[PDB]
RNA sequence: AAAAUGAAGACAUUUUAACGAGUAAGGAAACGAAAUGGCGUAAGGACAACAAAAGUAGUAAAGAUUUAAAGUAAUUUAGAU
RNA sequence: AUAAACAUACUUUGAAUCGGCCAAGUCUGGUAAGCAGGACUGGCGAUGCGGGAUGAACCGAACGUCGAGAUAAAGUGCCAAA
RNA sequence: CGAGAAUAGAAACUCUUGAAGAAGUAAAUUAUCUACCCGUCUUGAAACACGGACCAAGGAGUCUAACAUGGAUGCGAAUGA
């Protein structure tokens, strides 16, 4: 089963003017100036973060597949969510190396645990 | 054990047919003064109401302070809310004075009751219960005698003598929109506006409005 | 929008014993769930006064205790707040429920043949409060009141905080 | 829902079911006279137009009675006839002022 | 527009209880109708709503709509100048129908709108006594006049086509 | 720009009123104050001497304390946003009597009268009066017939403007 | 805010109700029903494969460029080079 | 009479601020001023949204993220929904 | 005719599309609606008010000492030493 993840805005809350200026990044930062067009909330321009945005607390933080991150980084963190293989999926952390990912993709073919990672560093 | 929902059922009945007949037997008796009055060629003169209904006609922005608290003592903070209030010498004037930003009248029993059915909350705990059930209306107002809807809504359009704790439990009802006035909000229903006393033609507007 | 006095704001009342002593913790959830279930206002009022702050939980001496349980001979007092000693004074018999008692309070009071309770074993022994005799200690004796207000003030003048040729 | 908070609901709407099924029949045996009284008032005109219509001087009586009444309920007819003919003289001298 | 008859007594020191006044007020509806009888009372008799009481607001209906008659209507309005008296005459089958008429006429000829014109009375007046320059000459029997330059008659807004088809045509109907 | 002087702006307020200059009655130094009292601050001008501040004049004030030749009496004054209690020692000259509770005490009457004779019907036995009603708004007045024997109608319509000149 | 439940679940519990604009300014940490909640930089003391070889790393670290995912956001995570 | 228990009474510690501006069935000096200065209230400052083509103050109405409807000021020949 | 009540009765379905790429999401372009230059002093700035050509790194409430309030802690006619 899968609940339906409903999320009320599917861009990206840039930054004020980062699209004019190279020094200004694109991370949010709310404009505190006195005259600022957009913490007036111009027409237009009034697109802030807000809490309202927030999305439903069932589906909060799962994945498209439908279950919950967890980062292992041998084929013993895997034995902490073999319990919950419906609930949470493996994730191979960017550091482990191609000898120590074929254990840690087998031993989770046994306890039936789905990883996400199960294509990387793989031989020519 | 549950044998008591038979009571209790059978007692909201009696008491429904009681109040039924109080309402009833006012009418014909009005009815039958204003039958004979023509027979004799004498002149009747129909009692004034008692009830009165209103409703909050603009917003919370740019009100006096004298009648922000009017507004306050009647329950009124919202536009578009309505609630019922007593007819005296007191109230009638509290209401001269917020005229502008109420329209008022007298509500007919068919118009009390659909907005108790539909609109129809009560203040439990501090919370805005909505009417669900007799047993809820029995246990905030059973005290006063009030043990069902249909004794609620026949306190409200008779004004009984426990009118003002049965009226102070039921939250101001929230209401929809609907075709303001002729012209506008801005002047009187006498000269075709949206404010003032409408008299019965009030519950035309309600009729739109729940 | 809707037209109120005044928004929505914390009820500035704790609920919950503050700070991180563990012991402290269990009593609240103890009395909390005494009060809730036995719905007796011994409890809910031992429990509001375990989340009150130090400042506001004053001590009760030997003295004080012995002077408010003259004619209540077989009762427990009981006070939420540490017990000091008033070594000016003699130390009668009874029994005294505390948060904490002095090392020479508790002596003087077993010495003189009563007994030292905590509020685990009151609840155990008189959980909606039987033979108990509420009290608590003086809050106005601190000095920090007395230098409150206007020192220049007619009628209840200050105390003028001490410093540069103070006469 | 309505019967859960207003168990009347049942013995008002039984009984307003039975004021509507009689209700709606009395404009049908309403009907079914205002046929014949419309029927009858027919052949009192083409009957009327057709020959007489100098010769006005037509009949008087050329409508015909329909439904029969005892001679009791003939004396109120003409009874209640003076009677609204009071009341709308009574009235149109008040208004008239 | 509608026509009331209201009637209301006055309950203090000043006026004894068994004087009843009457009027015949035209008002689009009966709570408007009894602002302008209050108000009547007030400024004529000095009474008061909360020292009287009213008794009947029952509306009055045209006994025959269906006759026409030539009405004559008595109102006094006010102007930049001041506060003058006028006599109009119109030809309808109501009363009501005749005051609509004469509030029309009044707010476009003088430019008087409706809150500065009081109707003193409504009467009806015979064919001869018509003095209306335009409305004297319909209230003879033998009028006759061809409406020229017709426009074509719409029987509803469902052929109401925005494009039509062909040439046009006015009608001497 | 007014001055700050004690008696600023009083050319209308400390006039005496029109032909009551001269000595006072009698009867302001013969009435009887008792603590508890309610009396009315009305500064005298014509006895300069204890003239009370001007802002105190028509004030309805309680007498605290009754001294030998002076009536104390505490009002209520405002400051910037709090109400201060003052407390007077004022002749019987600039003073008088309140009638702020006349008809209060009248019903407090009419209630001792009822309960004096509700105890002597219970010791009787019979059924105690009831209390006097409490004073109610001006309720809608209730449906009334009017005898149209002695009735009379007058017409009411609007007049024909006519010239004031 | 009020009720219910409460040694550990978990999503900072469950239910109901009311509310949510804002410059200057305030709301330090901790406080199980938590007296606002969190992200990031660097260094110090611990913890990190519980069965005596115990976090990752030449089977490719940090860093850099991008592609995608999670979060309202600060940011985090993973793939490829 | 009406309203009021997340009512009421506060205590302690402290921030920023005291250049203001507009409206008017108001007033004073001035010929007058988008001038100078005041009484009462509401606003702008601190404020976005719908309307007045545009506008700090006017009219409606004050804002968590969205869907569906009934509305307010005001409008319905086209630009422009009617 | 009929409320209460006693007694018996009944709801588990169809079609289309999708690894020959469904639903969603992202990028580029197009089209309708929409959008004045940020920071600052100011009653009021998009202003014909000042600083700003662009990018990287550095960059500004800190430390010592006296007092006070306040939240957590120890002891308590003593506390600290």
């Amino acid at each position: 089963i899968k609940p339906k993840i409903v999320k009320k805005y599917t861009g990206h809350f840039k930054r004020f003017d980062s699209n004019r200026f190279l020094r200004v990044k694109a991370s949010w930062r709310v404009p505190r100036g006195i005259d600022n067009r957009l913490r007036r909330k111009f027409k237009g321009t009034n697109l802030l973060p807000k809490i309202g945005y927030g999305s439903a607390k069932a589906t909060r933080n799962m994945l498209p597949c439908g279950l919950y991150k967890f980062p292992v980084r041998n084929t013993t963190d895997l034995e902490m969510i073999m319990m919950q293989n419906r609930k949470y999926a493996a994730e191979i952390s960017h550091a482990v190396s191609a000898k120590k990912r074929q254990e840690i993709i087998q031993r989770a073919k046994i306890l039936n645990i789905r990883v996400l990672n199960a294509d990387a560093r793989i031989k020519k | 054990c549950k044998a008591r929902c038979q009571a209790f059922r059978k007692e909201v009945i009696l008491r429904t047919i009681k109040n039924h007949k109080d309402i009833e037997a006012a009418k014909k008796a009005v009815y039958t003064a204003k039958k004979n009055a023509e027979i004799n060629g004498d002149l009747y003169a129909e009692a004034d109401p008692k009830l009165i209904v209103a409703i909050r006609i603009r917003g919370i922005n740019g009100v006096s302070p004298k009648i922000k608290k009017i507004l306050k003592l009647l329950r009124l903070r919202q536009i578009n809310n309505a609630v019922f209030i007593k007819a005296n010498a007191s109230t009638i004037k509290m209401l001269r004075l917020v005229d502008p930003y109420v329209t008022y009248g007298y509500p007919t029993l068919e118009t009390v009751q659909k907005l108790i059915y539909k609109r129809g909350a009560l203040k439990i705990n501090g919370n805005r219960m909505p009417i669900t059930s007799n047993c809820m209306i029995k246990k905030a107002l059973g005290d006063k005698d009030v043990v069902c809807v249909d004794d609620l809504v026949h306190e409200i359009y008779t004004v009984g003598k426990h009118f003002k704790e049965v009226n102070n439990k039921l939250a101001p009802f929230k209401l929809n929109g609907a075709k303001i006035a002729e012209k506008n909000k801005k002047i009187h229903f006498i000269l075709g506006g949206g404010f003032g006393n409408r008299e019965l033609l009030i519950n035309k507007l309600l009729a739109n409005m729940i | 929008a809707i037209d109120l006095d005044r928004h929505h704001v914390r009820k500035h009342v704790s609920k919950t014993a503050r700070g991180n002593n563990a012991y402290m913790k269990l009593l609240v959830r103890l009395y909390g769930f005494l009060a809730r279930r036995t719905q007796s206002k011994f409890a809910k009022t031992i429990l509001h006064r375990l989340c009150l702050s130090r400042v506001n939980r004053p001590i009760v001496s030997t003295s004080k205790l012995a002077c408010l349980m003259k004619k209540h001979p077989e009762e427990t007092a009981v006070c939420v707040n540490t017990v000091t000693y008033d070594s000016r004074y003699p130390v009668p018999k009874m029994n005294v429920c505390a948060l904490k008692f002095t090392k020479t309070a508790e002596a003087a009071i077993t010495k003189a043949g009563g007994k030292c309770l905590r509020f685990d074993e009151l609840a155990l022994k008189a959980p909606t409060g039987r033979k108990t005799v509420l009290i608590r200690g003086k809050r106005n004796v601190r000095e920090a009141l007395k230098h409150f207000g206007k020192v220049c003030a007619k009628k209840n003048p200050a105390k003028q905080y001490k410093g540069k040729q103070t006469k | 829902a309505m019967v859960k908070l207003n168990p009347y609901a049942k013995i008002a709407s039984h009984k307003l079911a039975q004021v509507a099924k009689a209700q709606a029949a009395h404009k049908a045996q309403y009907a079914a006279k205002m046929e014949k009284i419309l029927a009858a008032k027919k052949e009192a005109l083409n009957q009327s137009v057709a020959k007489r219509f100098i010769k006005v001087k037509v009949e008087n009586n050329l409508l015909k009675a329909t439904v029969k009444r005892t001679a009791k309920q003939d004396a109120y007819m003409k009874k209640y006839d003076g009677i609204v003919k009071a009341n709308a003289k009574k009235y149109a001298e008040k208004i008239g002022f | 527009m509608k026509e009331y008859y209201i009637t209301a007594r006055c309950t203090d020191k000043a006026h004894n209880p068994n004087e009843i006044f009457r009027s015949r007020v035209f008002a689009p509806n009966y709570v408007v109708a009894k602002s302008k009888f209050w108000m009547m009372l007030k400024k004529q008799h000095k009474v008061k709503k909360i020292n009287a009481e009213l008794l009947q607001c029952q509306p009055i209906f045209e006994k025959n709509p269906t006759v026409v008659k030539n009405y004559q209507i008595f109102l006094r309005y006010v102007s930049a100048g001041g506060i003058h008296n006028i006599t109009k005459q119109y030809r309808d089958v109501t009363r009501v129908g005749a005051v609509r008429q004469m509030y029309n006429d009044l707010a476009s000829q003088y430019r008087t709108r409706q809150d500065k014109i009081q109707l003193i009375s409504i009467t009806t007046v015979g064919d001869k006594a018509v003095k209306n320059p335009v409305l004297h000459q319909f209230v003879g029997h033998h009028v006759k006049f061809p409406m020229v330059h017709c426009k074509p008659v719409i029987a509803s807004k469902r052929f109401n086509l925005p494009i039509k088809a062909g040439k046009l045509t006015t009608k001497l109907c | 720009p007014l001055s700050n002087g004690r008696n600023r702006r009083t050319r209308k307020l400390f006039k005496r009123p029109f032909r009551g200059h001269g000595l006072s009655n009698t009867s302001t130094i013969l009435h009887t104050y008792k603590v508890g009292d309610y009396v009315t601050i009305l500064c005298n001008s014509s006895i300069q001497h204890g003239l009370p501040y001007k802002a105190f004049h028509g004030k309805t004030g309680r007498v605290w304390n009754v001294n030998p030749h002076a009536i104390g009496v505490m009002v209520n004054k405002k400051v910037n946003n709090r109400i201060v209690v003052k407390r007077l020692h004022i002749s019987p000259e600039h003073i008088k009597p309140s009638g702020c509770q006349k008809d209060f005490l009248e019903r407090k009457a009419a209630v001792a009268a009822i309960r004096k004779q509700n105890i002597q019907l219970k010791k009787e036995g019979k059924p105690l009066l009831p209390l006097p009603a409490k004073r109610l708004p001006k309720q809608p007045r209730p449906a009334e017939l009017i005898k149209g024997a002695d009735i009379k109608f007058t017409t009411v319509a609007p007049l024909k403007f006519e010239e004031l000149y």
